């Protein structure tokens, strides 16, 4: 029915620890596997932490909050899923100040904020800049990711990929330097041919397939033509149908199809086009007056690709048919083209420049290796896109860690006040990342961790990592586990902002 | 949830055994089966036995699928192999019991089936002369025709002898199928004969008695108002309109049965009844009309002379008819019957009519004339006789004793019982005759040892003793025997080599 | 519940109990299991494959087993069963060490150092031996001896070798496309032998047809010459009964003309004596155009099927005909002995002594029904892995030679990651030994007894060791001809790594909602 007091802070606790329980031996590069049991009978042996989330149903509304506030994540970045949930599930861990010492969440927020500002802070300390104009450079950072994957034998032309598409993406005119994947870098598949033949091309593709041999083939200066309207009957503003059963009714309505179309199909013609390009769809009849002027029909382009095609020729979107003009061309375009590839016709409005906008064209021997590269690409783009976003790397594999953990420790000595105590807290609970990375390689977890906060107290804490493949401990300096600083920023402020938002839940109450 | 799991597969096929170990022998007991559609039965043939019962353990569906391969390429012994194949794997659980393998079970059974086919010729003693006679193919009938019917041999003996001898000259033609049964209702079977031809037991329903037309058209469909196979909307308001339907119908039926005088055709069959009027007018223009309401008695003629059955209301086909040498009436046993005769053609086929008063009994008849062919149906191959009566079946425990004896190894535990297996068939005699089958195997070693062969069991309640088989006229088949021991050993062979069964979803 | 280890001790007990089922059924010794389909389907086998893909288990565990051997017969063909009992093995091995508190992550981590140092161990014991006919019947002796009663061991190797051997010419590679399965019955189980042509489903029903052409010339035909439709524009109309007759007689004057212009192409070329002539029509013919082409010695066939047409296109050599307006003397074909093969109810057309077919169609025969699967699921698995010794030139002996002297070369072998691989490759060097072990079972004898054997024999030489399914003696592989195949060997020691790591990862099981 209902609930409220400190019960709810106490649900709230092991609603997230139970989600941080189950994925908390999936981290590093040892990450165990995880069966999941389906109602007719199928396994799934995944041990990627978002797959496992998404395909167990929760109940608990502190939980389900859990599982979103990371999904949010995984769309920002494409890295660093996972150690999110294991640091909110392990900074609500120690319940012995939140309950046994009567303390109000007020001061634990107080204190978990101001242990915010700390995190931003030591990570600039430790941090180190990036030579981004070196190719060598780039290739040791994404390569944590291309091991153990079938793109692999592919590295030295896989990362060509994914580093020609973010600096395109990416506008220094802008100041901010703005990557988005998604918009100016759509990927899209294309069966046959083998890894070898996969690049990139700068311009915008159209997988709309060739039906009329009367189109053009091979234009050199192609004139394009936008068009927000329809090409079909004249509707009126009434919700009326259209069906054709009488024979009386069937030549009335194509005489005025007709007329109407061949009314619409005057005004583009009198340009002499090359490609037609509408945002609804065209009729049938509508191309019978089309390849008589042999014209590429492309037609059901949504809004927002239609946008990256004026921004690559140079083009004007024009609302009506009747309402054409001598500047809607497509002047400065190299080349139109709609050569087969595969058994599979494909529209190519490429240029020899930068037009704001790229796509990604995939070719492979099978159809289940287009989607290997597809996903092993994308999470690539993402780790190299905060890379470009800012130079600054920072010690993986624990480093940055404990690291952090003791910079808190000496700050936790001039911290005076009923606050320290929770302060204290979050530099035992930012340990639980290499201490799983000890206990998945299979050696002593407390005789190792405790060597290992031994070797950041008199050292320097920039170095002295782990390595997940022997389960000892490494210098970050000589191996390349080299995590990004946006990654590892974002990643300590959601696990705040996690525990900013279940802390402060004190009731749970029913109601449409 | 498991306690012995190689055991219950055996036991599925002792079950199997019993419901044919008492029913074994002349002195055998009947079964008192019920048919799926609910009509009471009384048999003792083993292959009625396991039609009807619907067994459903599959271990034991390989004895009655060895069964269906039994009744193949030899008609004699399906007791034989719920018998000899039920006592090999009782046998053989006795060895699992003190640690033997399974494995050695197997190649032990397989080495005594090669030498129980050697012995086999050795026992031999009397062949088939070939004369014809109904002297020498009664006396080896005898045999096969008891252990089915027993007491009503003299009359069994001499009927499908007078049967087989008319095939005989046709070599390589001999079959069951030219050899039909018809029963008709009777005294019993002391007025039972055989005659020439196909035979039903229905008689002409018209007035000719006999006609030499070759033109046969079967028709399936009763005599009855024509349907057209258009829509035809036919009103009748007045009685005089219903006089015009009715007087129209037979003026209709009049241009039908002139088209089967148009095409030469003077015999017609009708499966369905047939209506007065239209029985006047197959007499007027001297047409033979038969009614066969069993679609068996249908389906027989088309596959010896061609006549198809037609569903149409007789259409004049001329391609779809039979041919027929003479189609006549003949009086035997006081009732008129019809007789597909061939004068003209040398002739192979010929019919066995049954008279009874019960159709249960009449029935346990049918399955013992088709023993009594399927036995001369073998002999059309090499002749080679064995002495019955369980005389072959200790001359062949005693050679494989002897032969296991003197064989060192492991494998001499599979010898050994691959005999004691044949022993459980006299065992199954004696016990069925109301004797102690201890007195009666011990009253068979003594003779055998001192070499007198041809010893099967006296078939008497108060003596327990023996007699000679080859002075009693009691012969079995050496291919009758051959096959039987092939086929139950190949599958007792196949149960003990399967250890667990598992249910699988298509 | 149970956030613990528990996971993992019900995942091996899933293992342990797909071990102790399928152990009863390797090698000839073994005993076989019985497929019941619910509705009275019977079925008896020994191939692990259809015991775990068509058998269905009820444990969720075991079915991820049941996965695997799916996807051992797409590679190989060959070692499904033995695929389980190594990997039951595995995982009750490990189980002697996590229990004493060791990381599954670390005996993964000595497995994958034990599968390259057994691989590397292949490439020693292997033998490039020269493919000829002797050899490669020891090779079938080895893959079709578990799947028979040793009744019909001797005659199906004879089968199964000259097919592949006339299908292996000219370095071309194997294509077990051209190879033909077809199942007769009213036959005892030894009667089958191999066909050097094909075998038609349906022949000439006729009785003026010649039983037997030892000369003639086949026309590749795939016109309905039935009641078909109009091809010139008009309809089908009629007033009366009496006006079908007449529209029938106007319908099939369509058909006709056609079979009288074979007619006309049969004396125009080769026409004279010693001469022959069958039709290879698919579609159905007319029953009175079988009168017409039987008169002047040509045997119809017909309702043929589509990749039998294909095959009929590379026997004879005639190109498949669409219409009979245009016939033309190219799509003329040559065959030797065409005769018909009786049984005791239906009839087979035989077009044997082709001048070059490239298709060999093997002839099964059996009793039963049951009788008929189990020996097309053995020369499946027969010609594959011949196929195996003959695109992989190099072999290996057989009976257990390689898993007992895998686990001497993994005993002296130190890690080189870690002092605790040491029980990575220990573990590995045990659970190789089980295929000695579980042949001693099936054979009837001690397992203990000819494993000390097994193990105590060696020499300053090269020699391998294996078991005796007859005596349980020391028996080389190489003296008496047990041979398996290296692809297999290379395929199983692959695949027993990568499945005990999945289900030595694991940790926690949970509930599923799609
Ligand atoms: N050999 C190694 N030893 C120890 N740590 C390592 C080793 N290799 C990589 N790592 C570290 O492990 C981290 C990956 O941990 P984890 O699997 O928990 O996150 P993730 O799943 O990669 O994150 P995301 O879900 O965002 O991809 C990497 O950031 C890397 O710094
Ligand atoms: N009166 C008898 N004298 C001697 N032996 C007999 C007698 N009756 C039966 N037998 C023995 O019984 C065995 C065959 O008996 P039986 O007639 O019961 O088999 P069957 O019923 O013909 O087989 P099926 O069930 O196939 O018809 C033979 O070995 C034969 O020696
Ligand atoms: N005559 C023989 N004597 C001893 N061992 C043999 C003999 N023939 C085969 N083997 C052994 O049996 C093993 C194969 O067993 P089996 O044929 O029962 O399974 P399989 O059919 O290979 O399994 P899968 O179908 O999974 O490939 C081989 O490794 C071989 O060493």
């Amino acid at each position: 029915k209902r609930e409220s007091g400190r019960k709810v802070q106490s649900g709230n606790i092991n609603a997230a620890k139970t989600i941080a329980d189950i994925i908390r031996t999936c981290l590093g590069p040892k990450s165990m596997m995880k069966m999941l049991l389906d109602p007719m009978g199928g396994i799934v042996m995944t041990n990627d932490g978002n797959a496992i989330l998404r395909e167990i149903q929760v109940q608990h509304p502190a939980a389900k909050s859990m599982i979103e506030i990371s999904r949010t994540q995984d769309e920002e970045v494409g890295d660093g899923t996972t150690s999110v949930i294991i640091l909110a599930g392990e900074m609500l861990s120690v319940a012995e100040h939140f309950l046994e010492q009567q303390m109000h969440p007020t001061v634990v927020i107080s204190a978990y904020r101001k242990a915010l500002d700390d995190m931003i802070s030591t990570l600039k300390k430790i941090s180190i800049p990036v030579d981004i104009s070196d190719s060598d450079m780039m290739l040791n950072i994404i390569n944590s990711s291309i091991t153990t994957k079938a793109i692999s034998r592919w590295s030295s032309l896989a990362c060509n990929i994914a580093l020609d598409a973010v600096k395109m993406v990416q506008f220094e005119e802008n100041g901010r330097k703005e990557i988005d994947i998604k918009k100016y870098a759509r990927v899209e598949k294309i069966p046959g041919g083998i890894i070898e033949d996969s690049c990139v091309l700068r311009g915008v593709m159209i997988n709309k397939d060739v039906t009329h041999p009367r189109m053009r083939r091979y234009i050199k200066n192609p004139r394009i033509v936008l068009l927000d309207s329809s090409l079909e009957y004249k509707k009126g503003e009434s919700q009326t149908d259209i069906e054709i059963t009488r024979e009386e009714d069937f030549t009335r309505i194509l005489q005025m199809e007709e007329e109407y179309i061949q009314q619409l199909c005057e005004d583009i013609i009198q340009l002499k086009p090359d490609v037609v390009i509408t945002e609804k769809g065209i009729s049938d009849l509508a191309q019978h007056y089309l390849m008589r002027a042999n014209i590429t029909a492309i037609r059901r382009v949504r809004k927002t690709d239609n946008n990256r095609i004026a921004r690559a020729c140079g083009a004007r979107i024009v609302s009506r048919p009747e309402e054409l003009r001598e500047d809607d061309v497509g002047t400065g375009a190299g080349l139109l083209e709609i050569k087969k590839i595969g058994d599979e016709y494909f529209t190519f409005i490429t240029d020899c420049k930068d037009p704001k906008a790229c796509t990604i064209l995939l070719r492979g021997a099978s159809k289940e290796i287009l989607s290997e590269v597809e996903r092993n690409l994308q999470d690539a783009m993402q780790v190299c896109r905060n890379v470009l976003l800012d130079p600054q790397l920072v010690p993986g594999g624990g480093a940055s860690e404990m690291a952090v953990a003791h910079a808190l420790t000496e700050k936790s000595k001039a911290m005076t006040g009923v606050e320290q105590w929770p302060y204290r807290a979050v530099a035992q609970a930012l340990e639980v990342i290499p201490r799983t990375l000890i206990q998945n390689c299979g050696a002593s977890t407390i005789r190792l961790l405790t060597s290992l906060r031994a070797k950041h107290t008199q050292e320097n804490c920039e170095t002295w990592g782990v390595n997940g493949e022997t389960g000892t401990l490494v210098d970050m300096k000589e191996l390349g586990i080299w995590e990004p600083l946006a990654v590892k920023l974002q990643t300590y402020k959601t696990a705040v902002e996690t525990a900013v938002l279940l802390l402060r839940i004190d009731d749970i109450v029913s109601g449409h | 949830g498991l306690e012995e799991a190689v055991y219950r597969n055996i036991q599925a096929c002792k079950e199997l055994a019993q419901t044919t170990r008492t029913a074994y022998g002349p002195n055998g007991m009947n079964k008192m089966v019920i048919n799926h559609l609910e009509k009471l039965f009384v048999t003792n043939d083993a292959a009625t036995i396991l039609r009807e019962l619907e067994v459903q353990h599959p271990a034991a569906k390989m004895i009655v699928m060895a069964s269906h391969m039994q009744e193949q390429e030899v008609g004699d012994g399906t007791n034989f192999v719920l018998v000899f194949a039920g006592a090999l794997l009782e046998l053989a659980e006795e060895l699992l019991r003190i640690g033997l393998s399974v494995s050695e079970v197997i190649e032990g059974y397989e080495i005594a089936c090669r030498k129980a086919h050697e012995i086999l010729p050795n026992l031999v003693c009397c062949s088939a002369k070939n004369l014809r006679d109904i002297d020498e193919v009664s006396s080896l009938l005898r045999t096969s025709i008891m252990s089915k019917q027993y007491g009503n041999e003299v009359f069994l003996a001499k009927l499908i002898a007078q049967a087989c001898v008319s095939i005989f000259p046709d070599s390589g033609h001999f079959n069951v199928d030219n050899i039909r049964v018809c029963k008709i209702l009777g005294s019993g079977i002391s007025s039972s004969s055989v005659l020439h031809g196909m035979v039903f037991k229905k008689e002409t329903e018209g007035d000719v008695t006999s006609v030499k037309d070759a033109k046969i058209a079967v028709y399936s469909c009763p005599f009855d108002g024509m349907i057209t196979e258009t829509k035809g909307t036919v009103l009748i308001k007045t009685a005089e309109e219903l006089m015009n339907f009715s007087k129209g119908e037979e003026n209709l039926m009049d241009a039908q049965v002139k088209a089967i005088a148009d095409t030469g055709a003077n015999v017609v069959v009708t499966g369905g009844k047939v209506a007065d009027m239209a029985l006047h007018y197959a007499n007027k223009y001297n047409i033979m009309l038969v009614r066969l309401n069993s679609k068996w008695d249908l389906r027989r003629l088309c596959k010896t002379v061609g006549a198809t059955a037609l569903p149409r209301l007789t259409p004049p086909v001329l391609e779809e008819m039979g041919h027929c040498d003479s189609v006549y009436l003949s009086e035997v046993g006081d009732t008129q019957v019809v007789v597909f005769k061939h004068e003209k053609e040398d002739g192979a086929i010929s019919t066995i009519v049954l008279r009874g008063s019960t159709d249960n009994l009449m029935d346990d008849i049918e399955r013992a004339v088709d023993d009594g062919v399927n036995t001369f149906k073998v002999l059309t191959r090499d002749k080679r006789l064995v002495p019955g009566g369980g005389a072959t079946e200790i001359e062949l425990a005693k050679q494989i004793t002897s032969y296991g004896e003197t064989c060192p190894g492991l494998e001499q535990y599979a010898i050994k019982k691959f005999a004691e297996a044949f022993e459980a068939i006299p065992r199954a005699l004696a016990e069925n005759s109301g004797v102690k089958a201890n007195e009666v195997i011990s009253k068979l070693y003594a003779v055998h040892q001192e070499g007198n062969k041809n010893v099967g069991l006296d078939i008497e309640a108060e003596v327990p003793a023996v007699k000679d088989m080859l002075e009693a006229g009691i012969l079995d088949t050496y291919l009758g025997k051959y096959w039987a021991i092939k086929l139950a050993t190949n599958a007792a062979v196949t149960v003990l080599r399967v250890d667990q069964i598992i249910m699988a979803k298509p | 519940v149970a956030r613990a280890q528990a996971a993992l001790a019900v995942n091996i007990s899933a293992a342990r109990g797909l071990q102790d089922v399928l152990r009863t059924n390797l090698g000839p010794k073994g005993t076989m299991k019985m497929l019941v389909s619910g509705a009275g389907d019977i079925k008896l086998t020994k191939d692990g494959n259809v015991l775990l893909h068509e058998m269905q288990i009820q444990h969720p565990t075991a079915s991820l087993i049941a996965k695997v051997a799916t996807a051992q017969d797409d590679i190989t063909g060959d070692g499904t069963t033995s695929n389980v009992l190594i990997i039951g093995e595995l995982l009750k091995q490990a189980d002697l060490y996590i229990s004493e508190g060791l990381h599954p992550r670390i005996i993964t981590e000595g497995f994958e150092a034990a599968k390259e140092k057994a691989l590397q161990f292949l490439e020693e014991v292997k033998v490039s031996r020269e493919m000829d006919r002797e050899t490669l019947i020891d090779v079938a002796r080895t893959s079709l001896r578990t799947k028979v009663h040793a009744e019909l061991a001797d005659v199906l190797t004879e089968a199964v070798v000259d097919s592949i051997l006339a299908i292996k010419k000219q370095d071309e590679p194997i294509d077990l496309f051209m190879i033909e399965i077809m199942e007769m019955k009213h036959k005892s189980e030894t009667d089958t032998s191999l066909i050097r042509g094909l075998v038609l489903d349906h022949g000439a029903r006729h009785p003026d047809m010649k039983k037997r052409v030892e000369d003639a010339y086949i026309l590749t035909c795939n016109v309905s010459l039935e009641y078909e439709k109009t091809e010139v524009n008009s309809g089908f109309f009629y007033k009366s009964a009496e006006e079908r007759e007449k529209l029938v007689k106007a319908e099939r004057k369509f058909i006709e003309d056609r079979v009288k212009k074979i007619i006309e192409l049969k004396r125009k070329v080769c026409g004279d004596s010693d001469k022959g002539f069958v039709v290879i029509n698919q579609k159905g013919i007319d029953p009175f155009s079988l009168d017409a082409l039987s008169k002047e010695g040509i045997v119809a066939l017909r309702r043929a099927k589509r990749r039998n047409m294909e095959r009929l296109t590379l026997a004879c050599g005639g190109v498949a005909l669409n219409s009979f307006d245009d016939l033309s003397p190219d799509c003329l074909g040559h065959a030797g002995l065409v005769y018909e093969y009786t049984l005791g109810e239906e009839k087979f057309t035989f077009i044997e002594k082709c001048n070059n077919p490239r298709s060999v169609t093997l002839l099964i025969k059996g009793p039963n029904k049951h009788t008929l699967t189990q020996i097309k699921d053995a020369v499946r698995d027969g010609l594959r892995a011949v196929k195996n010794a003959i695109d992989d030139g190099c072999v290996v002996p057989g009976a257990g030679a390689v898993e007992v002297a895998m686990a001497e070369a993994l005993i002296k072998h130190k890690p080189s990651v870690k002092g605790r691989a040491q029980l990575g490759v220990q573990a590995f060097a045990d659970a190789l030994l089980i295929i000695p072990k579980v042949l001693a079972q099936n054979s009837g004898f001690d397992l203990q007894e000819t494993l000390v054997k097994i193990q105590a024999e060696h020499s300053e030489s090269g020699q391998l060791v294996g078991v005796d399914l007859n005596t349980g003696e020391p028996m080389v592989a190489a003296e008496v001809g047990v041979w398996d195949n290296y692809c297999v060997k290379k395929q199983l020691l692959h695949s027993c790594t990568v499945i005990a790591t999945n289900i030595l990862l694991v940790d926690e099981i949970m509930r599923a909602g799609m």
